[PDB]
RNA sequence: GCCUCUAAGCACAACCUGCGGGAACCCGUACCGCAAACCGACACAGGUGGGCGGGUGCAAGAGCACUCAGGCGCGCGGGAG
RNA sequence: GCGAAUGCCGGCAUGAGUAACGAUAAAGAGGGUGAGAAUCCCUCUCGCCGUAAGCCCAAGGGUUCCUACGCAAUGGUCGUCAGCGUAGGGUUAGGCGGGACCUAAGGUGAAGCCGAAAGGCGUAGCCGAAGGGCAGCCGGUUAAUAUUCCGGCCCUUCCCGC
RNA sequence: GAGCUGGGGCUAGGAGUGAAAAGCUAACCGAGCCCGGAGAUAGCUGGUUCUCCCCGAAAUGACUUUAGGGUCAGCCUCAGG
RNA sequence: GAGCCGGUAGCGGGCGUGGAUCCCUGGAUGUCCGAAUGGGGGAACCCGGCCGGCGGGAACGCCGGUCACCGCGCUUUUGCGCGGGGGGAACCUGGGGAACUGAAACAUCUCAGUACCCAGAGGAGAGGAAAGAGAAAUCGACUCCCUGAGUAGCGGCGAGCGAAAGGGGACCAGCCUAAACCGUCCGGCUUGUCCGGGCGGGGUCGUGGGGCCCUCGGACACCGAAUCCCCAGCCUAGCCGAAGCUGUUGGGAAGCAGCGCCAGAGAGGGUGAAAGCCCCGUAGGCGAAAGGUGGGGGGAUAGGUGAGGGUACCCGAGUACCCCGUGGUUCGUGGAGCCAUGGGGGAAUCUGGGCGGACCACCGCCUAAGGCUAAGUACUCCGGGUGACCGAUAGCGCACCAGUACCGUGAGGGAAAGGUGAAAAGAACCCCGGGAGGGGAGUGAAAUAGAGCCUGAAACCGUGGGCUUACAAGCAGUCACGGCC
């Protein structure tokens, strides 16, 4: 893999799709869509010391930057 | 008839078979018990050449081998060996002994 | 020849390395001879070669627990 | 291991007339560097290892009799004397 | 390969050059090989890359006809017809 | 516990001793060897190639090539002939070629970008060509192979010295 | 000449290429080939085995994306009554 | 225990009761390829750098020790010293993840989270000490079996798919870490008092840890290999080891006859035809070792567990929780909760906070957003044993020089052939012949048992004998009759 998280994993699976409403307001379900697909994130970067990069994801990520920012 | 024998090149007698007169086990075996009694063969009537004399015809025709043989003897013929008993240090001696006995040992007969 | 593993025991370093080289070379010789002798030869091969390893299976012995 | 015997003579007539003339043929460990025979040939046959050449032959048919096979693998190689001298008995014996 | 400077050593034993002396291993070749040995399940008249393709004759020339060397006479025969 | 499924496997007949022997480039004679030779060997007539059925290099084949025997099998028959069977023996090069050197397309791939994983992509360096480059040729000798063996002639690079 | 051609490589079978008829893609690719889901489905046909003894069918009803198929009904066979 | 140079005889040669062949355990180099790793490379082959050596020294050439790559920890210094990786019939976890066919169509649905590609751990992984269950006031880790219902239920509610607590059974340890509180510390920035990094006390288990006061307290608990010592269990070799001879037809004999024998061992095979005492080192019981695996039983090694009330609180993980997109769940969309995450929001210290009745008011339940292995079910490469399991066209295709022949470009495909004889005694020599092969002679119990040579039947082809046949149209046959023999 190279394409995670940093922050832990994120690069990950899913299936979906759908049909039509009308439900509990006049009608049953209404459905069709067996599909699947993807799912994610962002990218980043700052400074170890006058020289760096970041990577990461997202919001773990602002966390993060914060945290190792501490040192 | 296996990696364990009878009777080596030791001597006895046939029961059921040819002969019974028991003789020289010229030699016998490991696994098929195949073994020589200098008694009971043929002459191969063989050869053409000089292989075989100049006029070829193979000579002792023996090759023993059912295992009805009427194996050892003491001063007791028909039998059936034992084990020992020892006695001795490192004392194998596995002679052979029931009824009558008859050890082989190493000296005046094999 | 169990002698043979004897003497064998005996020598060590240099000795054994030149000794069972030199014999090495007589098998040679025997080499050589696949087509004269021959009938009694038989034994100089096979055994020959058993010696000769011998000497091998003992520097290595030696030395061996040497270093 | 390490141990210089290397070689089977060329017992080949062809070869032989050669031999008589001053230089002879044999037949080695398949893979004697060339100057890995001259220094067989020289400190073995206490000889002055002149030329030598490398030619290799594997043995292909010989059937046996329900299934087959060929033979393996023969290597031939010559080398010159010098004056013409050594290989005494091989040569002058035969 | 010729030059062409760093490192840098050289320059004291680096490179160009004469002579003498010493060396220089591995695998490969045989025969078939425009083809009964290579490709078509076969001694299948199919296909397959470059090398002159001898001579005489024809305006010309690897087409033509007889042929030079060299190579064949095609792998079942005879018989009327 | 079985005709029967154009069934399954293995025998076996049937055409049928007609069809067919692989090219319309032809043979014929004489002697010879042999157990037997239209069908092998020598030799004398004659036809077809010849720019090809001729020489050669390379590819691919890989035994076989030769010498001695041998044929029951195999050749679309024959056959004492062979590439057949059996045994032995047969090919070698500082200067032929290939690598001990060079890169092409192109493949690999320290790093780099990359994926849900297995990968994708890829500089550098490398691997990769009868394309680059590199020191000989002719005459002789074996059943056999050679600018490799012999010899005569012209070299080649690297090593120690000087 | 948009030529012909040897050797070296790069693209491939729902994708390749394709001077394009649906062309060719290890000999008959309108969607490669081996193995695998697989013994798919197979109201369609083939076939569906010892002997003897009783009886003896229907080859129509009704609705069915069914209509040379079925579910319920009529005729049959064996058991109780 | 006294023969052996495998399967192979044969040649031509040998070593051994001063334990030879050989059965197991440790060995010893251990050609070249192969994850390959010193470099390259169409594997099983050609390159080279360092130190050692031998050669006519050096340039040539070998034996030699040598010289990837990755992450990993340490001396980051120049880094020296650990680990991986590569496989494996089937079982394992996760990662991604499909049409058929059914629903006599077919789009939700369905085969299924199956086939299938991948990564990876093992010898078994997996799960595994409750923000659990369940509603009575109980249960009490996890895994596997039977029962639980095929009901509760899931849905073009259609084809279908289909629970869980409990109950019964087996198998029964429960332990740990940041949890800043504290101290000490090493580094800090900057100075004072935050954070970072050590060792601790706490190092939560069914919730308390700790800091303050006092009541404390001074010998049993052993590891999920804690660990070590032995009965080590097997691995492969052991050993004994029950009782008959005579006769007899017989190529035979163990049969048929006479008596005589054994049995905590009348399971079997084997010896020229059907033997409890002839063969088997078996069921009878016993056998064992200086090597390679521990559940035992035991010890010791025992890291580390093991109090009482008071008091202002600091104290297990950034994300629960909420919205939308989705997975799992017996739910297919839904009045649909719990766990699981992809997006945006984005906190509480045990008056906390999720979980039972969407959701509200209640009681109850649990204490999560770190980590650890046992043991009871799986699997079958391999060993052993058994079979109203098979006979060589069924059996693994495969009973023995078949995963090989052979077809295919590679992938891949993928046969046939077992049984001469009691034992070789298996064919001297003579006779036709180029041979083959055929006639004799000897084998012999048979050879119409003769080298594919057991038993060897059907098809079809042959040689001989009876009847039969040329004015005749019939699948067949067949009822009668006469002529033949």
């Amino acid at each position: 893999m190279k394409e995670g998280i940093h922050p832990k994993l994120v690069p990950a699976r899913i299936i979906c799709g759908c049909g039509n409403v009308i439900e509990t307001y006049s009608t049953k379900p209404e459905i069709y869509v067996e599909v699947c697909s993807k799912c994610h994130p962002f990218y980043t970067g700052q400074q170890r010391f006058v020289d760096t990069e970041g990577r990461v994801e997202r919001f773990q990520r602002r966390y993060g930057d914060s945290y190792r920012k501490g040192r | 008839m296996r990696v364990k024998m009878h009777v080596k090149k030791g001597d006895t007698v046939l029961v059921a078979s040819g002969k019974y007169k028991g003789r020289v086990g010229k030699v016998k075996e490991v696994l098929p018990k195949k073994y020589a009694v200098i008694v009971e063969g043929v002459n191969i009537v063989k050869k053409a050449v000089r292989v075989s004399p100049k006029y070829p015809q193979g000579g002792f025709i023996e090759k023993e081998a059912p295992l009805h043989a009427s194996k050892v003897r003491p001063i007791c013929p028909a039998c059936g060996k034992p084990t020992r008993v020892r006695k001795k240090f490192l004392e194998n001696g596995k002679k052979i002994r029931v009824c009558a006995k008859c050890g082989g040992a190493l000296d005046t007969e094999e | 020849m169990r002698k043979q593993l004897e003497e064998a025991r005996k020598l060590s370093p240099v000795e054994l390395e030149k000794l069972v080289r030199e014999k090495k070379r007589e098998l040679m010789e025997l080499r050589f001879q696949a087509s004269i002798g021959q009938l009694s030869q038989n034994h100089k091969i096979r055994d020959l070669k058993r010696q000769i390893a011998r000497l091998l299976t003992v520097l290595n012995e030696k030395r061996r627990q040497n270093a | 291991t390490a141990y210089d015997v290397i070689l089977a003579p060329v017992l080949s007539e062809k070869a032989y007339a050669g031999f008589a003339e001053g230089k002879y043929t044999f037949w080695v460990h398949p893979k004697a560097t060339k100057t890995e025979i001259k220094n067989a040939v020289e400190t073995a046959f206490k000889v002055k290892v002149v030329k030598v050449n490398t030619l290799h032959v594997r043995g292909k048919k010989k059937r046996l009799g329900r299934y087959l096979g060929k033979r393996p693998d023969r290597k031939k190689a010559i080398v010159q004397v010098a004056p013409g001298q050594k290989i005494e008995a091989l040569e002058g014996l035969i």
